[PDB]
């Protein structure tokens, strides 16, 4: 499994989860999306 | 007694054959040895394979028309990958591929026959066609605080540098050698440990990025504070090493005006075989073995040290512009498509890419 939170896909502080064969980020309250870019 | 490296630079110089194109023809080999393994014909069946395999994400083009599967593991950078694609599209004849957007490369050469994967770094041990990286546009590492949204735009950061490099002309700059990153692979790590026992001499310390979980990923010392690629360029000597694969701290460190120490010479990416140790950057050996004696060599050195480090900096300046990165994905796609021996069919579900 990569650890695809080396490469820092989580925009705007969020933290990076790391899972089996993908990666999460979970966002800062008032963002969204994948990498946490979108600002509610 | 630096005869040994003088004549090297001599010798470099000597072979060296400089690039006087104003477009991304330099950069013709590397697609021309990219696409040698392809050289048979790419089949249908082979690209079949390919997609099924999950190797990368699926891209068709038809009749200038961009077409996209749905999963795209890292949305943002497929988006700075599009931005190009999308810019060029108007004179893409009709083709399918499969761009690997993660950080490792997939084709091993030991893998036979070859598959046509599109990835962003390799070395010569691999089968991918490199093409230039998302975060010229976007998507590159979102470092907090320093870059909140990802690494990227490389045209304004260009010009960031190339403001910062005015303010530090070379005899201003700090002599002691300077890195700031984080533990991505352990090559890096001799530099850190010399840089504590000798801080005079290189000031290196490891960052932390999102997958920090302990003080094993900063060699047991607190993380580092961040230092935006600008505040690098009051440093004379700075290095760069592999990370995942090759790292996008490379082309920065040139447009300071600095003299880049590059670590190692197996991880790539397309432009990198343009750039020639002893020409425009202090080749390293991987294990960091000589990096004390290159060290004394450039500071007993300086005239030639200074006249590397202009050379690398020109070249990143003339020849790595944002035009030259669209130049190459036209003309990269462009070669490529020639090698499918079928005719491409649009996928059931891919949505068009806009706009
Ligand atoms: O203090 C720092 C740490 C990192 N970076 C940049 O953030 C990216 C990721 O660096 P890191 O060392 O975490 O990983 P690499 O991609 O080099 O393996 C690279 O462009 C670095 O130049 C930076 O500008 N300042
Ligand atoms: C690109 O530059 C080369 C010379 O450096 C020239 O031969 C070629 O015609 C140019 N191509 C275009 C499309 O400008
Ligand atoms: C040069 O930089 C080093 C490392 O950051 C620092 O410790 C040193 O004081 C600096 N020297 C001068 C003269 O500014
Ligand atoms: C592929 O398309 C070309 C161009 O439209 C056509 O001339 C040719 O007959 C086709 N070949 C096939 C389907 O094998
Ligand atoms: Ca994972």
């Amino acid at each position: 499994d990569v650890n695809e939170c080396v490469t820092n896909p989580c925009q705007n502080d969020a933290t990076c989860l790391d899972q089996i064969g993908e990666f999460q980020c979970i966002c800062m309250p008032g963002y969204e999306g994948v990498h946490c870019e979108v600002n509610t | 007694k630096w005869k040994v490296f003088i004549d090297q630079i001599n010798r470099s110089l000597e072979n060296y054959e400089p690039c006087s194109s104003q477009n991304c023809s330099c950069y013709h080999g590397v697609i021309e040895e990219d696409l040698t393994p392809f050289r048979g014909g790419i089949s249908r069946k082979m690209m079949a394979e390919v997609v099924r395999r999950k190797l990368g994400t699926h891209y068709q083009i038809t009749k200038n028309r961009l077409y996209r599967e749905n999963d795209c593991m890292f949305p943002s950078r497929c988006s700075g990958v599009e931005h190009f694609i999308l810019e060029v599209i108007g004179r893409l004849p009709d083709m399918e591929m499969v761009i690997n957007v993660r950080d490792y490369p997939q084709v091993p050469k030991w893998m036979e026959p070859a598959i046509p994967v599109f990835s962003f770094s390799k070395t010569s041990e691999y089968h991918d066609i490199m093409y230039p990286a998302w975060t010229f546009w976007e998507g590159g590492p979102a470092v907090w605080p320093i870059y909140p949204t990802g690494l990227g735009r490389w045209d304004l950061f260009r010009e960031d540098l190339v403001r910062s490099a005015a303010q530090w002309p070379w005899k201003k700059k700090n002599s002691t050698a300077y890195f700031r990153g984080s533990r991505t692979s352990p090559e890096r790590d001799p530099l850190i440990l010399l840089s504590r026992k000798n801080p005079k001499l290189v000031d290196a310390e490891y960052t932390k990025n999102q997958a920090w979980k302990s003080m094993k990923d900063t060699l047991g010392k607190p993380a580092a504070k961040d230092v935006h690629l600008v505040d690098h360029c009051k440093y004379k000597y700075l290095f760069n090493f592999r990370g995942v694969a090759a790292s996008f701290r490379f082309k920065h460190l040139f447009l300071c005006g600095s003299l880049v120490f590059h670590v190692g010479d197996e991880w790539l990416e397309f432009f990198y075989p343009q750039l020639k140790p002893w020409v425009h950057y202090i080749p390293v050996k991987t294990d960091l073995s000589n990096v004390q004696e290159l060290l004394q060599f450039v500071k007993a050195n300086d005239d030639v040290a200074q006249e590397i480090a202009e050379r690398g900096s020109q070249f990143i300046r003339n020849h790595l512009q944002m035009d030259d990165i669209t130049c190459y994905w036209e003309n990269l796609l462009s070669e490529y498509s020639k090698f499918l021996s079928y005719n491409v069919t649009r996928r059931k579900g891919y949505d068009q890419i806009i706009p």
